[PDB]
């Protein structure tokens, strides 16, 4: 008994213990209750190598995917995004030096923050330098935008245009001379010309990135400064210019920390500077700008906040952007039975420890039990919150502390919490006291659509954003709505960014075609001379049109009409991909088209998926059982194959036959190693090209029904990241020659996350006929033997005419006599299609299908020309007459 | 199995069984002759035989055992005597199983209608549930009612004749119950408590008839369908009252009311008297002087049938003619509670306190506690140490006799059942009161309501008492700090909120929505004020009013503080009017009018004081009198109000009639569903498909809205046949067939009928009217476009109403004279024309819409003015789509909602119309004119 006590005892101590000393850690470093201790501990063990860490600093920072080490990876040279966007510290820190992690962790994150600081006041210098002039060079503006990181750029213009209108202000100050505001928006207009002829030159991705941001930012700072000039703003002090977001930059503090702070309305906040890599920018409509301030206000008052209305309206969005704009990390708890209530009490302490926002997106679907105990959390954690808010409390000296985990957590005042909520329901009765409450009941999804299209580089947007956002929403209303659609404010931005690419494309080969041939290349006059009318309904119709029911093209085609009227698309002519596609089609025994013929529709479908599968890594196809799509798919890559001499190589893998852990792969518990899954194991093969597959080109289908359960591992490689994440934590990338497919009959029980990382062609039961049916098997049956076995099946790797086989034996004769003689009663209406269009009309045991019943036929038939051949191998002496049988096969059929 | 292997016993309670109960209580407790006789006639049994023979063993035990001493003093001839006579007494009794018999059988008839009183009153408050999830009371709590009426009353008091008691009990009982009834019960539902006691009486009383007939159609006299084009024109008297007297009509003693209301000259006066109910008229007939109670039931009937608004008032004046003038009077006081908690509240049975949210009870049982001069420890329940000391404060004071305070305990429903479960099972203090404060959730155990003294704290209405409430809640420092203009400040928004916060009552027309105006926006309200004004003061002790931040604090109030929940652009429109008349540097004047056209005539001043004390006089001063022009609403707001409270209230007893009184579906149900597949329509027909009908927008609404309209059609009728061949026995029921065959008897909305938009709470009945309607006007659309073509399309007049997605309609059009125009979608704009003419030209750009209606405002040659009508049937309205030209926006244009139905839950479009006179659209906006598609 005092034995095992004993032990019993010093286990937990020892236990307890290096508990201890991690909370001691995170004491040191408040970043550390994010990640979950059981990772903590094989991190603390695997100090040496950190490549196993690289996975957790996804969790550890906001947008950090990994830190950049040495050679021999005893110093840290920096941190890259999720992209590779790396900021250089100005003494870089030795993990050897101070080998204990919170230290060497809290040195990065300090060092950081200084020295995106000192970069930061290098910049406000550098843009106050732009500014001060009438005109701008565009290659220092270039050179300047690939020096800085896009959010420090993008928090760089808005501080110089900050400053330049309150310095505006007060050189007015009560005299009435608009000239300084005159000077500011006449600067910011020339800025906007020049960025908006910049951003028509090709340029690499994350300047692109760059100058969408700043196009974004500068829309709204013209748009704000015209509106104050119309309310004829005097004073510094009016509530019309103090309703705004004023940046103001102090480089005279000795603290880095508060150099910056962002004042709105009434609340002094300050930045929390942290990097964020590369985020999306949203645009200031009203609407956020409304969203803004009454956070700020809550934020001022210490509630909370809560904005309710219907999904898809941009809540968790904007809380993310104010998360943003203010720097703070910030959480997105998924509340969709994803619900794990041992870490987000951790989680709570870190909020509470360091300072971050938490937004609960949609917290009206979680269960009782769950919304009582994470009620009680926030709500306590709230009351924790409002201590500092009092007046009668000092502050001088203001341990403000929270009971999260039954320990005395310490608190700081820069943290927030929001919950979503979507009625259609309210919020729990013991929170309504807390926390307020917005309606986020209707986007601009005008204004959106003007901004984001005039980034794209357009010379008119007005228009063609007025015409489009009616133009979705008289979609939605008129189309009839299937699991798969999408016109969301999603959908309109994938749309207007497909149509920038688009237009870019079109400047890259009208510039080309002019340098080719005998003229003087003018970017600007090229740009001018184009129809962005006809641009925009081309990229419609080439991410929308694949999309969409047969039923419904030429509704969407009279709807582009109505609303863009007297402009119409003319598609482009693939002529080497078409007649190398025809030729693979003649060769693997189909039927060819060129456009409303037969298999016309299936032509024109499998140039549509070439189409989205150039403008993007990842497709799917939802057509029902009966529409063609892998065969399609297997054309295609054989077409492609033979025009390009790049050989395609196909991976036909099943999901759901085989189990999930085999296919991703299986962690071992004990003595650990790798086990490879198939898919994984696959793209490991080509990652490392043993036997040179880089050089050629690799397509992938998932031949089954999409689950939510199994398709949460390539989220990771369908988001823009394509980056495989693995429980090995070894990181594997997908080469431009991998391109990922979907073989699915329906998307009933997807999730439209999964949904938007794809695009998806709908191939309807009416592409393949019955004629072409018929078509195929009687190609089949004039060039396949029915008596080789598959001994032969690798002797068909010879020339493709099989010159001197036709003799080969009598059984090729006597079913293409079959295949003549069954072909009159084959046609498009003969009384084999007349009898499958009448016994649709019955009902069967089991659910009728034409190619169940079409497949039951030609088994049979085959059967019937193998009897045939039984015959006259059982008759030597005489052969098998001619109207014998015609009448054998007359009757059979 | 469980049944077969056990034994049942139903100690349930019934009408008879309570009865018996009663029965037995009251011959027990007040009759002391026969109730002496009576337990005589339980003496008629062998009770004394059982004596004489236990005597006669013990005698039998003392016989054996004798030596010659049995006859010691002469006493045994004593016993002798004595079990001669008990023998001679028991056989008198024998003799006497007739006479006594008969006599107390005489004396239980005497009171037989009392105890069927008692069962009536029993079974209503034990139906009380129905009406709302709060009211559950108990067999425990019918029988501390009866023993405290029948034991410790002070009325019966020196009173001894038998007949007198028997009154007096029976008045006292009702009263008794009525009072303890409506404590805990909400203000709205009063009169319906009220209204079934008296029915009780009414039916338990002897001399008076049954009013059967009367009541069936005062409760279910709209159930009952007209046929159209039946209803007459007569003068003096609207559409709505006419076909209110076509309906009234069917009753024999109502034939000739049409002729009397025709040769009535007087009855202009009396229709527009502000209290009818005072001077109503004779109308009914008769052949016999009818009871006062009876006359009373004609005139209810007569008030519900002409002027709904007075129904309340009406069934306040039959339940005073009927029970007592002073039956209502004791809830029109404040609440007696020390009475209550030292004589009527068990030990072990907590005082139970409910309230609307925003409103605590806490302070009325302080100051009981106060004047008690009782200890009572506070104990706020949010938490585990919360509840920890909670448990401690309760097994301390179960034994020292104090008082617990456990605050908002509706948030914990699992705490709330075991600490009943507790409850059920401990020895209390004879001074032990658990005093339990939440709000009115659906969440609080309903064994804990039933096994709870409940109560129910309202607040107040009217502008005067609600800004009472906000000065007291607001600490007087607050105010009283500098500068000196925060206290006008603090006024305005004082005032602002009480009229907002009573604009909620007014919904739909205050509000589109009820918002949850509570205290915290208050709050809010006042700390961004307070921060404002400090800012730009800075410390100053007066400052100027032109240097007040009006634009901020408007700004704050309407898009974080009030505007913050407002998800409704007009709502956000309405208080953005609100804090522009009212948060302006003219306030500040003294001859600023804080409510203009307040009565029609005068206006409310604002006080020209600069001190909170004096702020708080003028409030006290003001006057008790309060109508609709006081929040802005027209004056006909107040009676929307009452006659919505009155359909309310028939609505709410009718539920009490279908339920209490059960003496049967399967019946009714035939008859139902037979008038159902009646009056319901036979069949659609689609529209026929071609390559140049393809084209049409109106084609394409048709064949989505008709594909899943024959879908719903056929549902309907083969679930109609269903229900029709389980009323015949035929055919048996799944799940869903029995809930839908439950739904369709108790009148709730079938949920796989209803998948397009309805109004919220609305019946079956009223669902099959308007749905024949829309099937009526799509078989119309139908046959005229097959007989036509789609050229006319263009010309065919289509209601809004009938619509399923008028909305649909309105972007169909549109996209129509886009495609006849070859126009972008945004190069067109809406331009609105209400003409009265009837089938007036209709240019290629104009369209026909009927079923309109304007609320708040009347429409005369496209111009806009005030109205007191509550609302106007709108002619033939046009709808031309203009080219959007750059014209600039009138000072006479005003944009209004079109809401769908009268609950303005969905939105459809706006309407651009033009204003005749200088009325101000501030004041149309603060009326709240909206268009409705249909009444
Ligand atoms: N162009 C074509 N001409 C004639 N027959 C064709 C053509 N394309 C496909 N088929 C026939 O259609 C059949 C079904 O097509 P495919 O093999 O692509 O599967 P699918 O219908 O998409 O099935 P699943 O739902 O299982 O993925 C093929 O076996 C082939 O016989
Ligand atoms: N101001 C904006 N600018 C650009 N896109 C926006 C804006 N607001 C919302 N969106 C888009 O609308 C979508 C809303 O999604 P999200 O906010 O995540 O869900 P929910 O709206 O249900 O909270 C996002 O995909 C976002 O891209
Ligand atoms: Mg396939």
């Amino acid at each position: 008994q005092r034995s095992l006590e004993r032990l019993a005892d010093l286990l937990g101590k020892i236990q307890k213990a290096l508990g201890e000393y991690l909370e001691r850690e995170r004491s040191s470093f408040p970043r550390f209750y994010f990640v979950g201790d059981e990772d903590l501990l094989e991190i603390i063990g695997n100090s040496k190598n950190v490549a196993k860490l690289q996975k957790h600093f996804k969790k550890m920072f906001a947008g950090v995917s990994s830190i950049i080490l040495n050679e021999d990876n005893s110093v840290v040279l920096g941190i890259s995004s999720r992209e590779g966007e790396e900021v250089m510290f100005k003494t870089p820190v030795s993990i050897t030096e101070h080998p204990k992690i919170n230290e060497w962790l809290t040195l990065v994150e300090k060092e950081m923050r200084v020295t995106l600081a000192k970069l930061l006041a290098e910049s406000v210098t550098e843009v106050e330098i732009f500014g001060k002039a009438t005109s701008i060079d565009p290659n220092t503006y270039i050179t300047w935008i690939d020096k800085y990181q896009a959010q420090l750029v993008v928090l760089s213009a808005q501080i110089a245009w900050s400053e330049n209108v309150e310095t505006a202000l007060s050189s007015m100050g009560g005299g009435g001379d608009a000239a300084p505001l005159h000077s500011v928006l006449s600067n910011v207009e020339v800025t906007l010309n020049v960025l908006a002829d910049s951003v028509l030159m090709e340029q690499p991705p994350l300047r692109r990135r760059k100058l969408e941001h700043l196009i974004t930012e500068l829309v709204h700072q013209r748009d704000v400064t015209r509106s104050l000039i119309k309310s004829k703003i005097d004073n510094a002090k009016s509530f019309e210019w103090l309703s705004q977001m004023r940046f103001y930059f102090d480089p005279k503090q000795t603290d880095v920390l508060q150099q910056l702070s962002i004042q709105m309305a009434n609340a002094k906040f300050n930045y929390g500077f942290e990097y964020l890599g590369v985020q999306d920018k949203l645009v200031q409509t009203p609407l956020t700008d409304r969203c803004y301030l009454t956070m700020t206000q809550a934020l001022e008052a210490r509630l909370g906040g809560s904005p309710f209305g219907p999904a898809g309206t941009g809540k968790t969005e904007s809380v993310k952007a104010l998360g943003h704009q203010l720097g703070r990390f910030v959480l997105v708890f998924n509340c969709d039975e994803t619900f794990d209530f041992q870490a987000m009490g951790r989680i709570f302490v870190g909020l509470c420890q360091v300072g971050a926002w938490g937004c609960f997106d949609e917290f009206n679907r979680l269960e009782e039990r769950m919304l009582s105990a994470v009620s009680q959390q926030v709500q306590c954690i709230q009351e924790a919150l409002r201590e500092h808010s009092n007046p009668n409390y000092d502050k001088t000296s203001a341990p403000i502390t929270c009971e999260l985990l039954n320990k005395q957590v310490k608190v700081s005042p820069d943290m927030a919490i929001f919950i979503t909520m979507n009625p259609g329901s309210n919020l729990p009765d013991n929170l309504k006291k807390l926390f307020r409450s917005l309606a986020m009941t209707k986007p601009d999804r005008q204004l959106i659509a003007q901004v984001m299209l005039y980034s794209q580089g357009f010379r008119t947007a007005e228009v063609l954003a007025n015409k489009i956002v009616p133009f979705f929403k008289l979609c939605d209303e008129q189309l009839s709505s299937q699991s798969h659609y999408d016109f969301g404010l999603r959908a309109l931005k994938s749309v207007l960014v497909s149509a920038g690419n688009v237009k870019r494309e079109r400047i890259q080969k009208i510039k080309r075609e002019k340098e080719e041939r005998g003229e003087a290349v003018d970017e600007g006059e090229i740009a001018e001379n184009l129809p962005e009318q006809e641009i925009l309904i081309q990229s419609v119709c080439e991410t929308m049109v694949p999309k969409l029911v047969a039923e419904d093209i030429p509704l969407l085609f009279s709807l582009l009409s109505d609303v863009f009227p007297g402009v119409q698309y003319h598609r482009g002519e693939m002529t080497a991909l078409r007649e190398e596609l025809k030729k693979v089609c003649q060769e693997m025994y189909l039927t060819y088209g060129d456009g409303e013929e037969v298999g016309g529709m299936w032509v024109e479908k499998v140039l549509q998926l070439y189409q989205i599968t150039q403008i993007n890594h990842g497709l799917m196809m939802v057509g029902p059982s009966g529409s063609g799509k892998s065969m399609a798919w297997r054309v295609l890559l054989k077409a492609l194959e033979r025009l390009e001499g790049v050989e395609g190589v196909a991976h036909i893998i099943d999901p759901k036959a085989i189990s999930k852990d085999h296919l991703y792969g299986t962690l071992d518990p004990n003595t650990r190693e790798w086990t490879d899954g198939l898919f994984t194991h696959v793209l490991r093969k080509i990652i490392d090209s043993v036997r040179g597959e880089l050089q050629k080109r690799q397509w992938i289908v998932f031949d089954g029904d999409v689950d939510p359960e199994w398709v949460e591992n390539l989220n990771s490689v369908l988001d823009d990241n394509k980056l495989l994440t693995l429980p090995n934590g070894e990181r594997l990338s997908l080469p431009p020659n991998v391109r990922i497919m979907f073989e699915v009959q329906d998307l009933k029980y997807a999730t439209l996350a999964t949904v938007s990382r794809c695009g998806m062609v709908w191939f309807s039961e009416d592409v393949l006929s019955t004629d072409m049916i018929f078509n195929n098997f009687l190609a089949r049956l004039r060039s396949i033997p029915l008596d080789e076995g598959e001994d032969e099946a690798q002797r068909r790797r010879k020339g493709k005419e099989d010159e001197g086989e036709e003799a080969a034996s009598p059984m090729l004769q006597i079913q293409r006599d079959a295949a003549t003689i069954m072909q009159p009663y084959f046609t498009s209406n003969g009384l084999v299609t007349k009898a499958l269009e009448h016994a649709f009309q019955l009902e069967h045991i089991m659910d009728l299908t034409r190619l169940r019943c079409l497949g039951s036929l030609f088994s049979m038939l085959h059967q019937a020309c193998r009897n045939v051949a039984q015959y006259n191998a059982n008759h030597p002496d005489f052969p098998m007459q001619i109207e014998q049988l015609e009448r054998y096969i007359q009757r059979y059929l | 199995d469980l049944c077969s292997r056990v034994t049942f016993v139903n100690f349930t309670v019934t009408r008879s069984s309570l009865q018996s109960q009663c029965l037995n209580e009251v011959l027990k407790a007040e009759r002391p002759d026969v109730d002496e006789k009576r337990s005589d006639l339980l003496k008629l049994q062998g009770e004394f035989q059982l004596r004489l023979r236990q005597l006669e063993k013990s005698l039998l035990q003392a016989l054996n055992e004798v030596k010659g001493r049995i006859l010691d003093d002469d006493t045994i001839i004593t016993t002798l005597e004595n079990l001669k006579r008990e023998a001679a007494e028991v056989t008198r009794k024998v003799e006497e199983t007739d006479i006594v018999m008969q006599e107390v059988e005489t004396v239980s008839q005497q009171y037989l209608p009392l105890s069927t009183a008692c069962s009536s009153i029993y079974f209503t408050m034990e139906s009380l549930k129905q009406i709302h999830f709060l009211y559950q009371y108990s067999l425990q709590f019918f029988l501390d009612i009866y023993h405290n009426v029948l034991y410790e009353n002070p009325n019966l008091k020196g009173v001894t004749d038998h007949t007198q008691r028997l009154s007096i009990i029976t008045k006292d009982l009702f009263q008794v119950a009525f009072n303890r009834v409506a404590r805990g019960m909400l203000h709205q539902d009063h009169i319906t408590f009220a209204m079934l006691l008296a029915r009780i009486k009414l039916k338990g009383t002897v001399g008076e008839p049954t009013y059967d007939a009367e009541f069936q159609h005062f409760l279910r006299g709209n159930e009952i369908v007209l046929s159209a084009g039946s209803t007459p024109r007569i003068q003096g008297l609207t559409v709505e009252q006419a076909e209110a007297v076509v309906r009234l009509s069917c009753l024999p003693a109502f034939k000739d009311l049409i002729a009397k209301v025709q040769a009535d000259e007087q009855f202009g006066i009396w229709l527009d008297s502000s209290s009818p109910e005072q001077t109503v008229p004779y109308l009914w007939s008769e052949e016999t002087p009818a009871t006062p109670i009876g006359q009373a039931i004609h005139r209810l009937l007569l008030i519900q049938a002409f002027r709904p608004d007075r129904l309340l008032a009406m069934a306040h004046m039959f339940v005073s003619t009927n029970l007592g003038e002073s039956f209502m009077s004791i809830m029109e006081q404040p609440l007696d509670l020390t009475h209550i908690v030292g004589t009527e509240v068990k030990p072990n049975t907590p005082v139970l306190m409910c309230s609307v949210p925003g409103y605590d009870a806490s302070g009325h049982v302080e100051d009981l506690a106060a004047e008690q001069n009782t200890q009572i420890t506070s104990i706020a329940i949010g938490s585990a140490e919360g509840f920890n000391q909670a448990d401690k404060a309760i097994n301390t004071a179960v034994k020292s006799g104090r008082w617990v305070m456990l605050k908002n305990v509706h948030l914990a429903p699992g705490w709330l059942m075991q600490l009943e479960k507790k409850l059920h099972s401990l020895q209390p203090h004879a001074c032990f009161r658990l005093f339990l404060t939440m709000e009115i959730n659906p969440k609080v155990p309903v064994n804990l309501l039933r096994a709870g003294r409940i109560f129910v704290f309202e607040p107040p209405p009217g502008v005067k008492a609600n800004m009472l409430r906000t000065f007291s809640s607001i600490p007087v420092s607050r105010i009283c700090k500098s500068p000196n203009e925060r206290a006008r400040l603090y006024f305005l928004l004082a005032w602002f909120h009480a009229i907002i916060q009573e604009r909620l009552r007014y919904a739909p027309l205050g509000w589109s929505k009820k918002y949850e105006f509570g205290e915290s926006d208050l709050r809010s309200a006042c700390d961004t004020v307070d921060t404002w004004l400090d800012d730009t003061a800075k410390g100053r002790q007066n400052i100027s009013p032109d240097k007040i931040p009006w634009s901020a604090l408007k700004t704050l109030m309407a898009q974080s503080i009030y505007g913050g929940r407002v998800d409704n652009e007009f709502d956000q429109r309405l208080l953005n009017t609100f804090l522009e008349r009212l948060f302006t540097t003219r306030s500040f004047d003294s001859e600023f009018k804080l409510a203009c056209k307040v009565d029609g005539h005068k206006d409310i001043q604002m006080p020209d004081g600069i001190r909170r004390e004096e702020f708080v006089q003028w409030v006290e001063l003001l006057p008790d009198t309060q109508t609709p022009s006081w929040l802005g609403l027209p004056n006909n707001a107040e009676r929307v109000l009452l006659t919505t409270q009155g359909v309310d209230m028939i609505s709410k007893m009718l539920k009490m009639q279908m339920l209490e009184d059960e003496d049967a579906w399967m019946r009714t149900l035939h008859t139902t569903a037979s008038n159902w597949l009646h009056l319901i329509p036979q069949t659609l027909s689609h529209l026929k498909r071609t390559v140049e009908n393809i084209k049409d927008p109106l084609f394409r609404f048709f064949e989505r809205e008709v594909k899943m309209g024959a879908k719903l059609l056929q549902d309907v009728r083969q679930d109609l046949a269903d229900v029709v061949q389980v009323c015949e026995g035929k055919k048996k029921q799944t799940n869903y067939l029995r809930t839908l065959i439950n739904e369709l008897v108790k009148g709730i909305l079938p949920r796989s009928w209803s998948h397009y938009t309805v109004p919220a709470g609305m019946t079956v009945i009223q669902w099959v009217s308007d749905f024949s309607e829309r099937i009526k006007q799509l078989q119309n659309i139908s046959l005229a476009a097959a007989s036509g073509g789609a050229k006319e399309l263009k010309n065919i007049h289509v209601c809004l109403g009938g619509l399923f997605v008028p909305e649909a309609y309105i972007t169909a059009t549109r996209q129509y004279v886009a495609q006849a125009n070859s126009w972008s979608l945004e190069e067109l704009c809406l331009e609105v024309n209400v003409t009265t003419s009837q089938g007036a030209t209709l240019d290629a750009c104009s369209f026909g819409v009927t079923g309109l209606k304007l609320q708040g405002a009347t429409c005369n040659n496209n111009k806009l003015s005030l109205s007191n009508a509550i609302s106007t049937a709108l002619p033939l309205t046009q709808l031309r789509w203009v080219k959007q030209t750059n014209t600039e926006k009138k000072a006479s244009v005003v944009t209004l909602p079109v809401y769908l139905n009268f609950t303005r839950a969905d939105l459809i479009f706006t309407v651009d119309f033009e204003i005749a006179t200088k009325e101000d659209p501030r004041s149309f906006y603060e009326r709240g004119v909206a268009v409705l598609c249909t009444e």
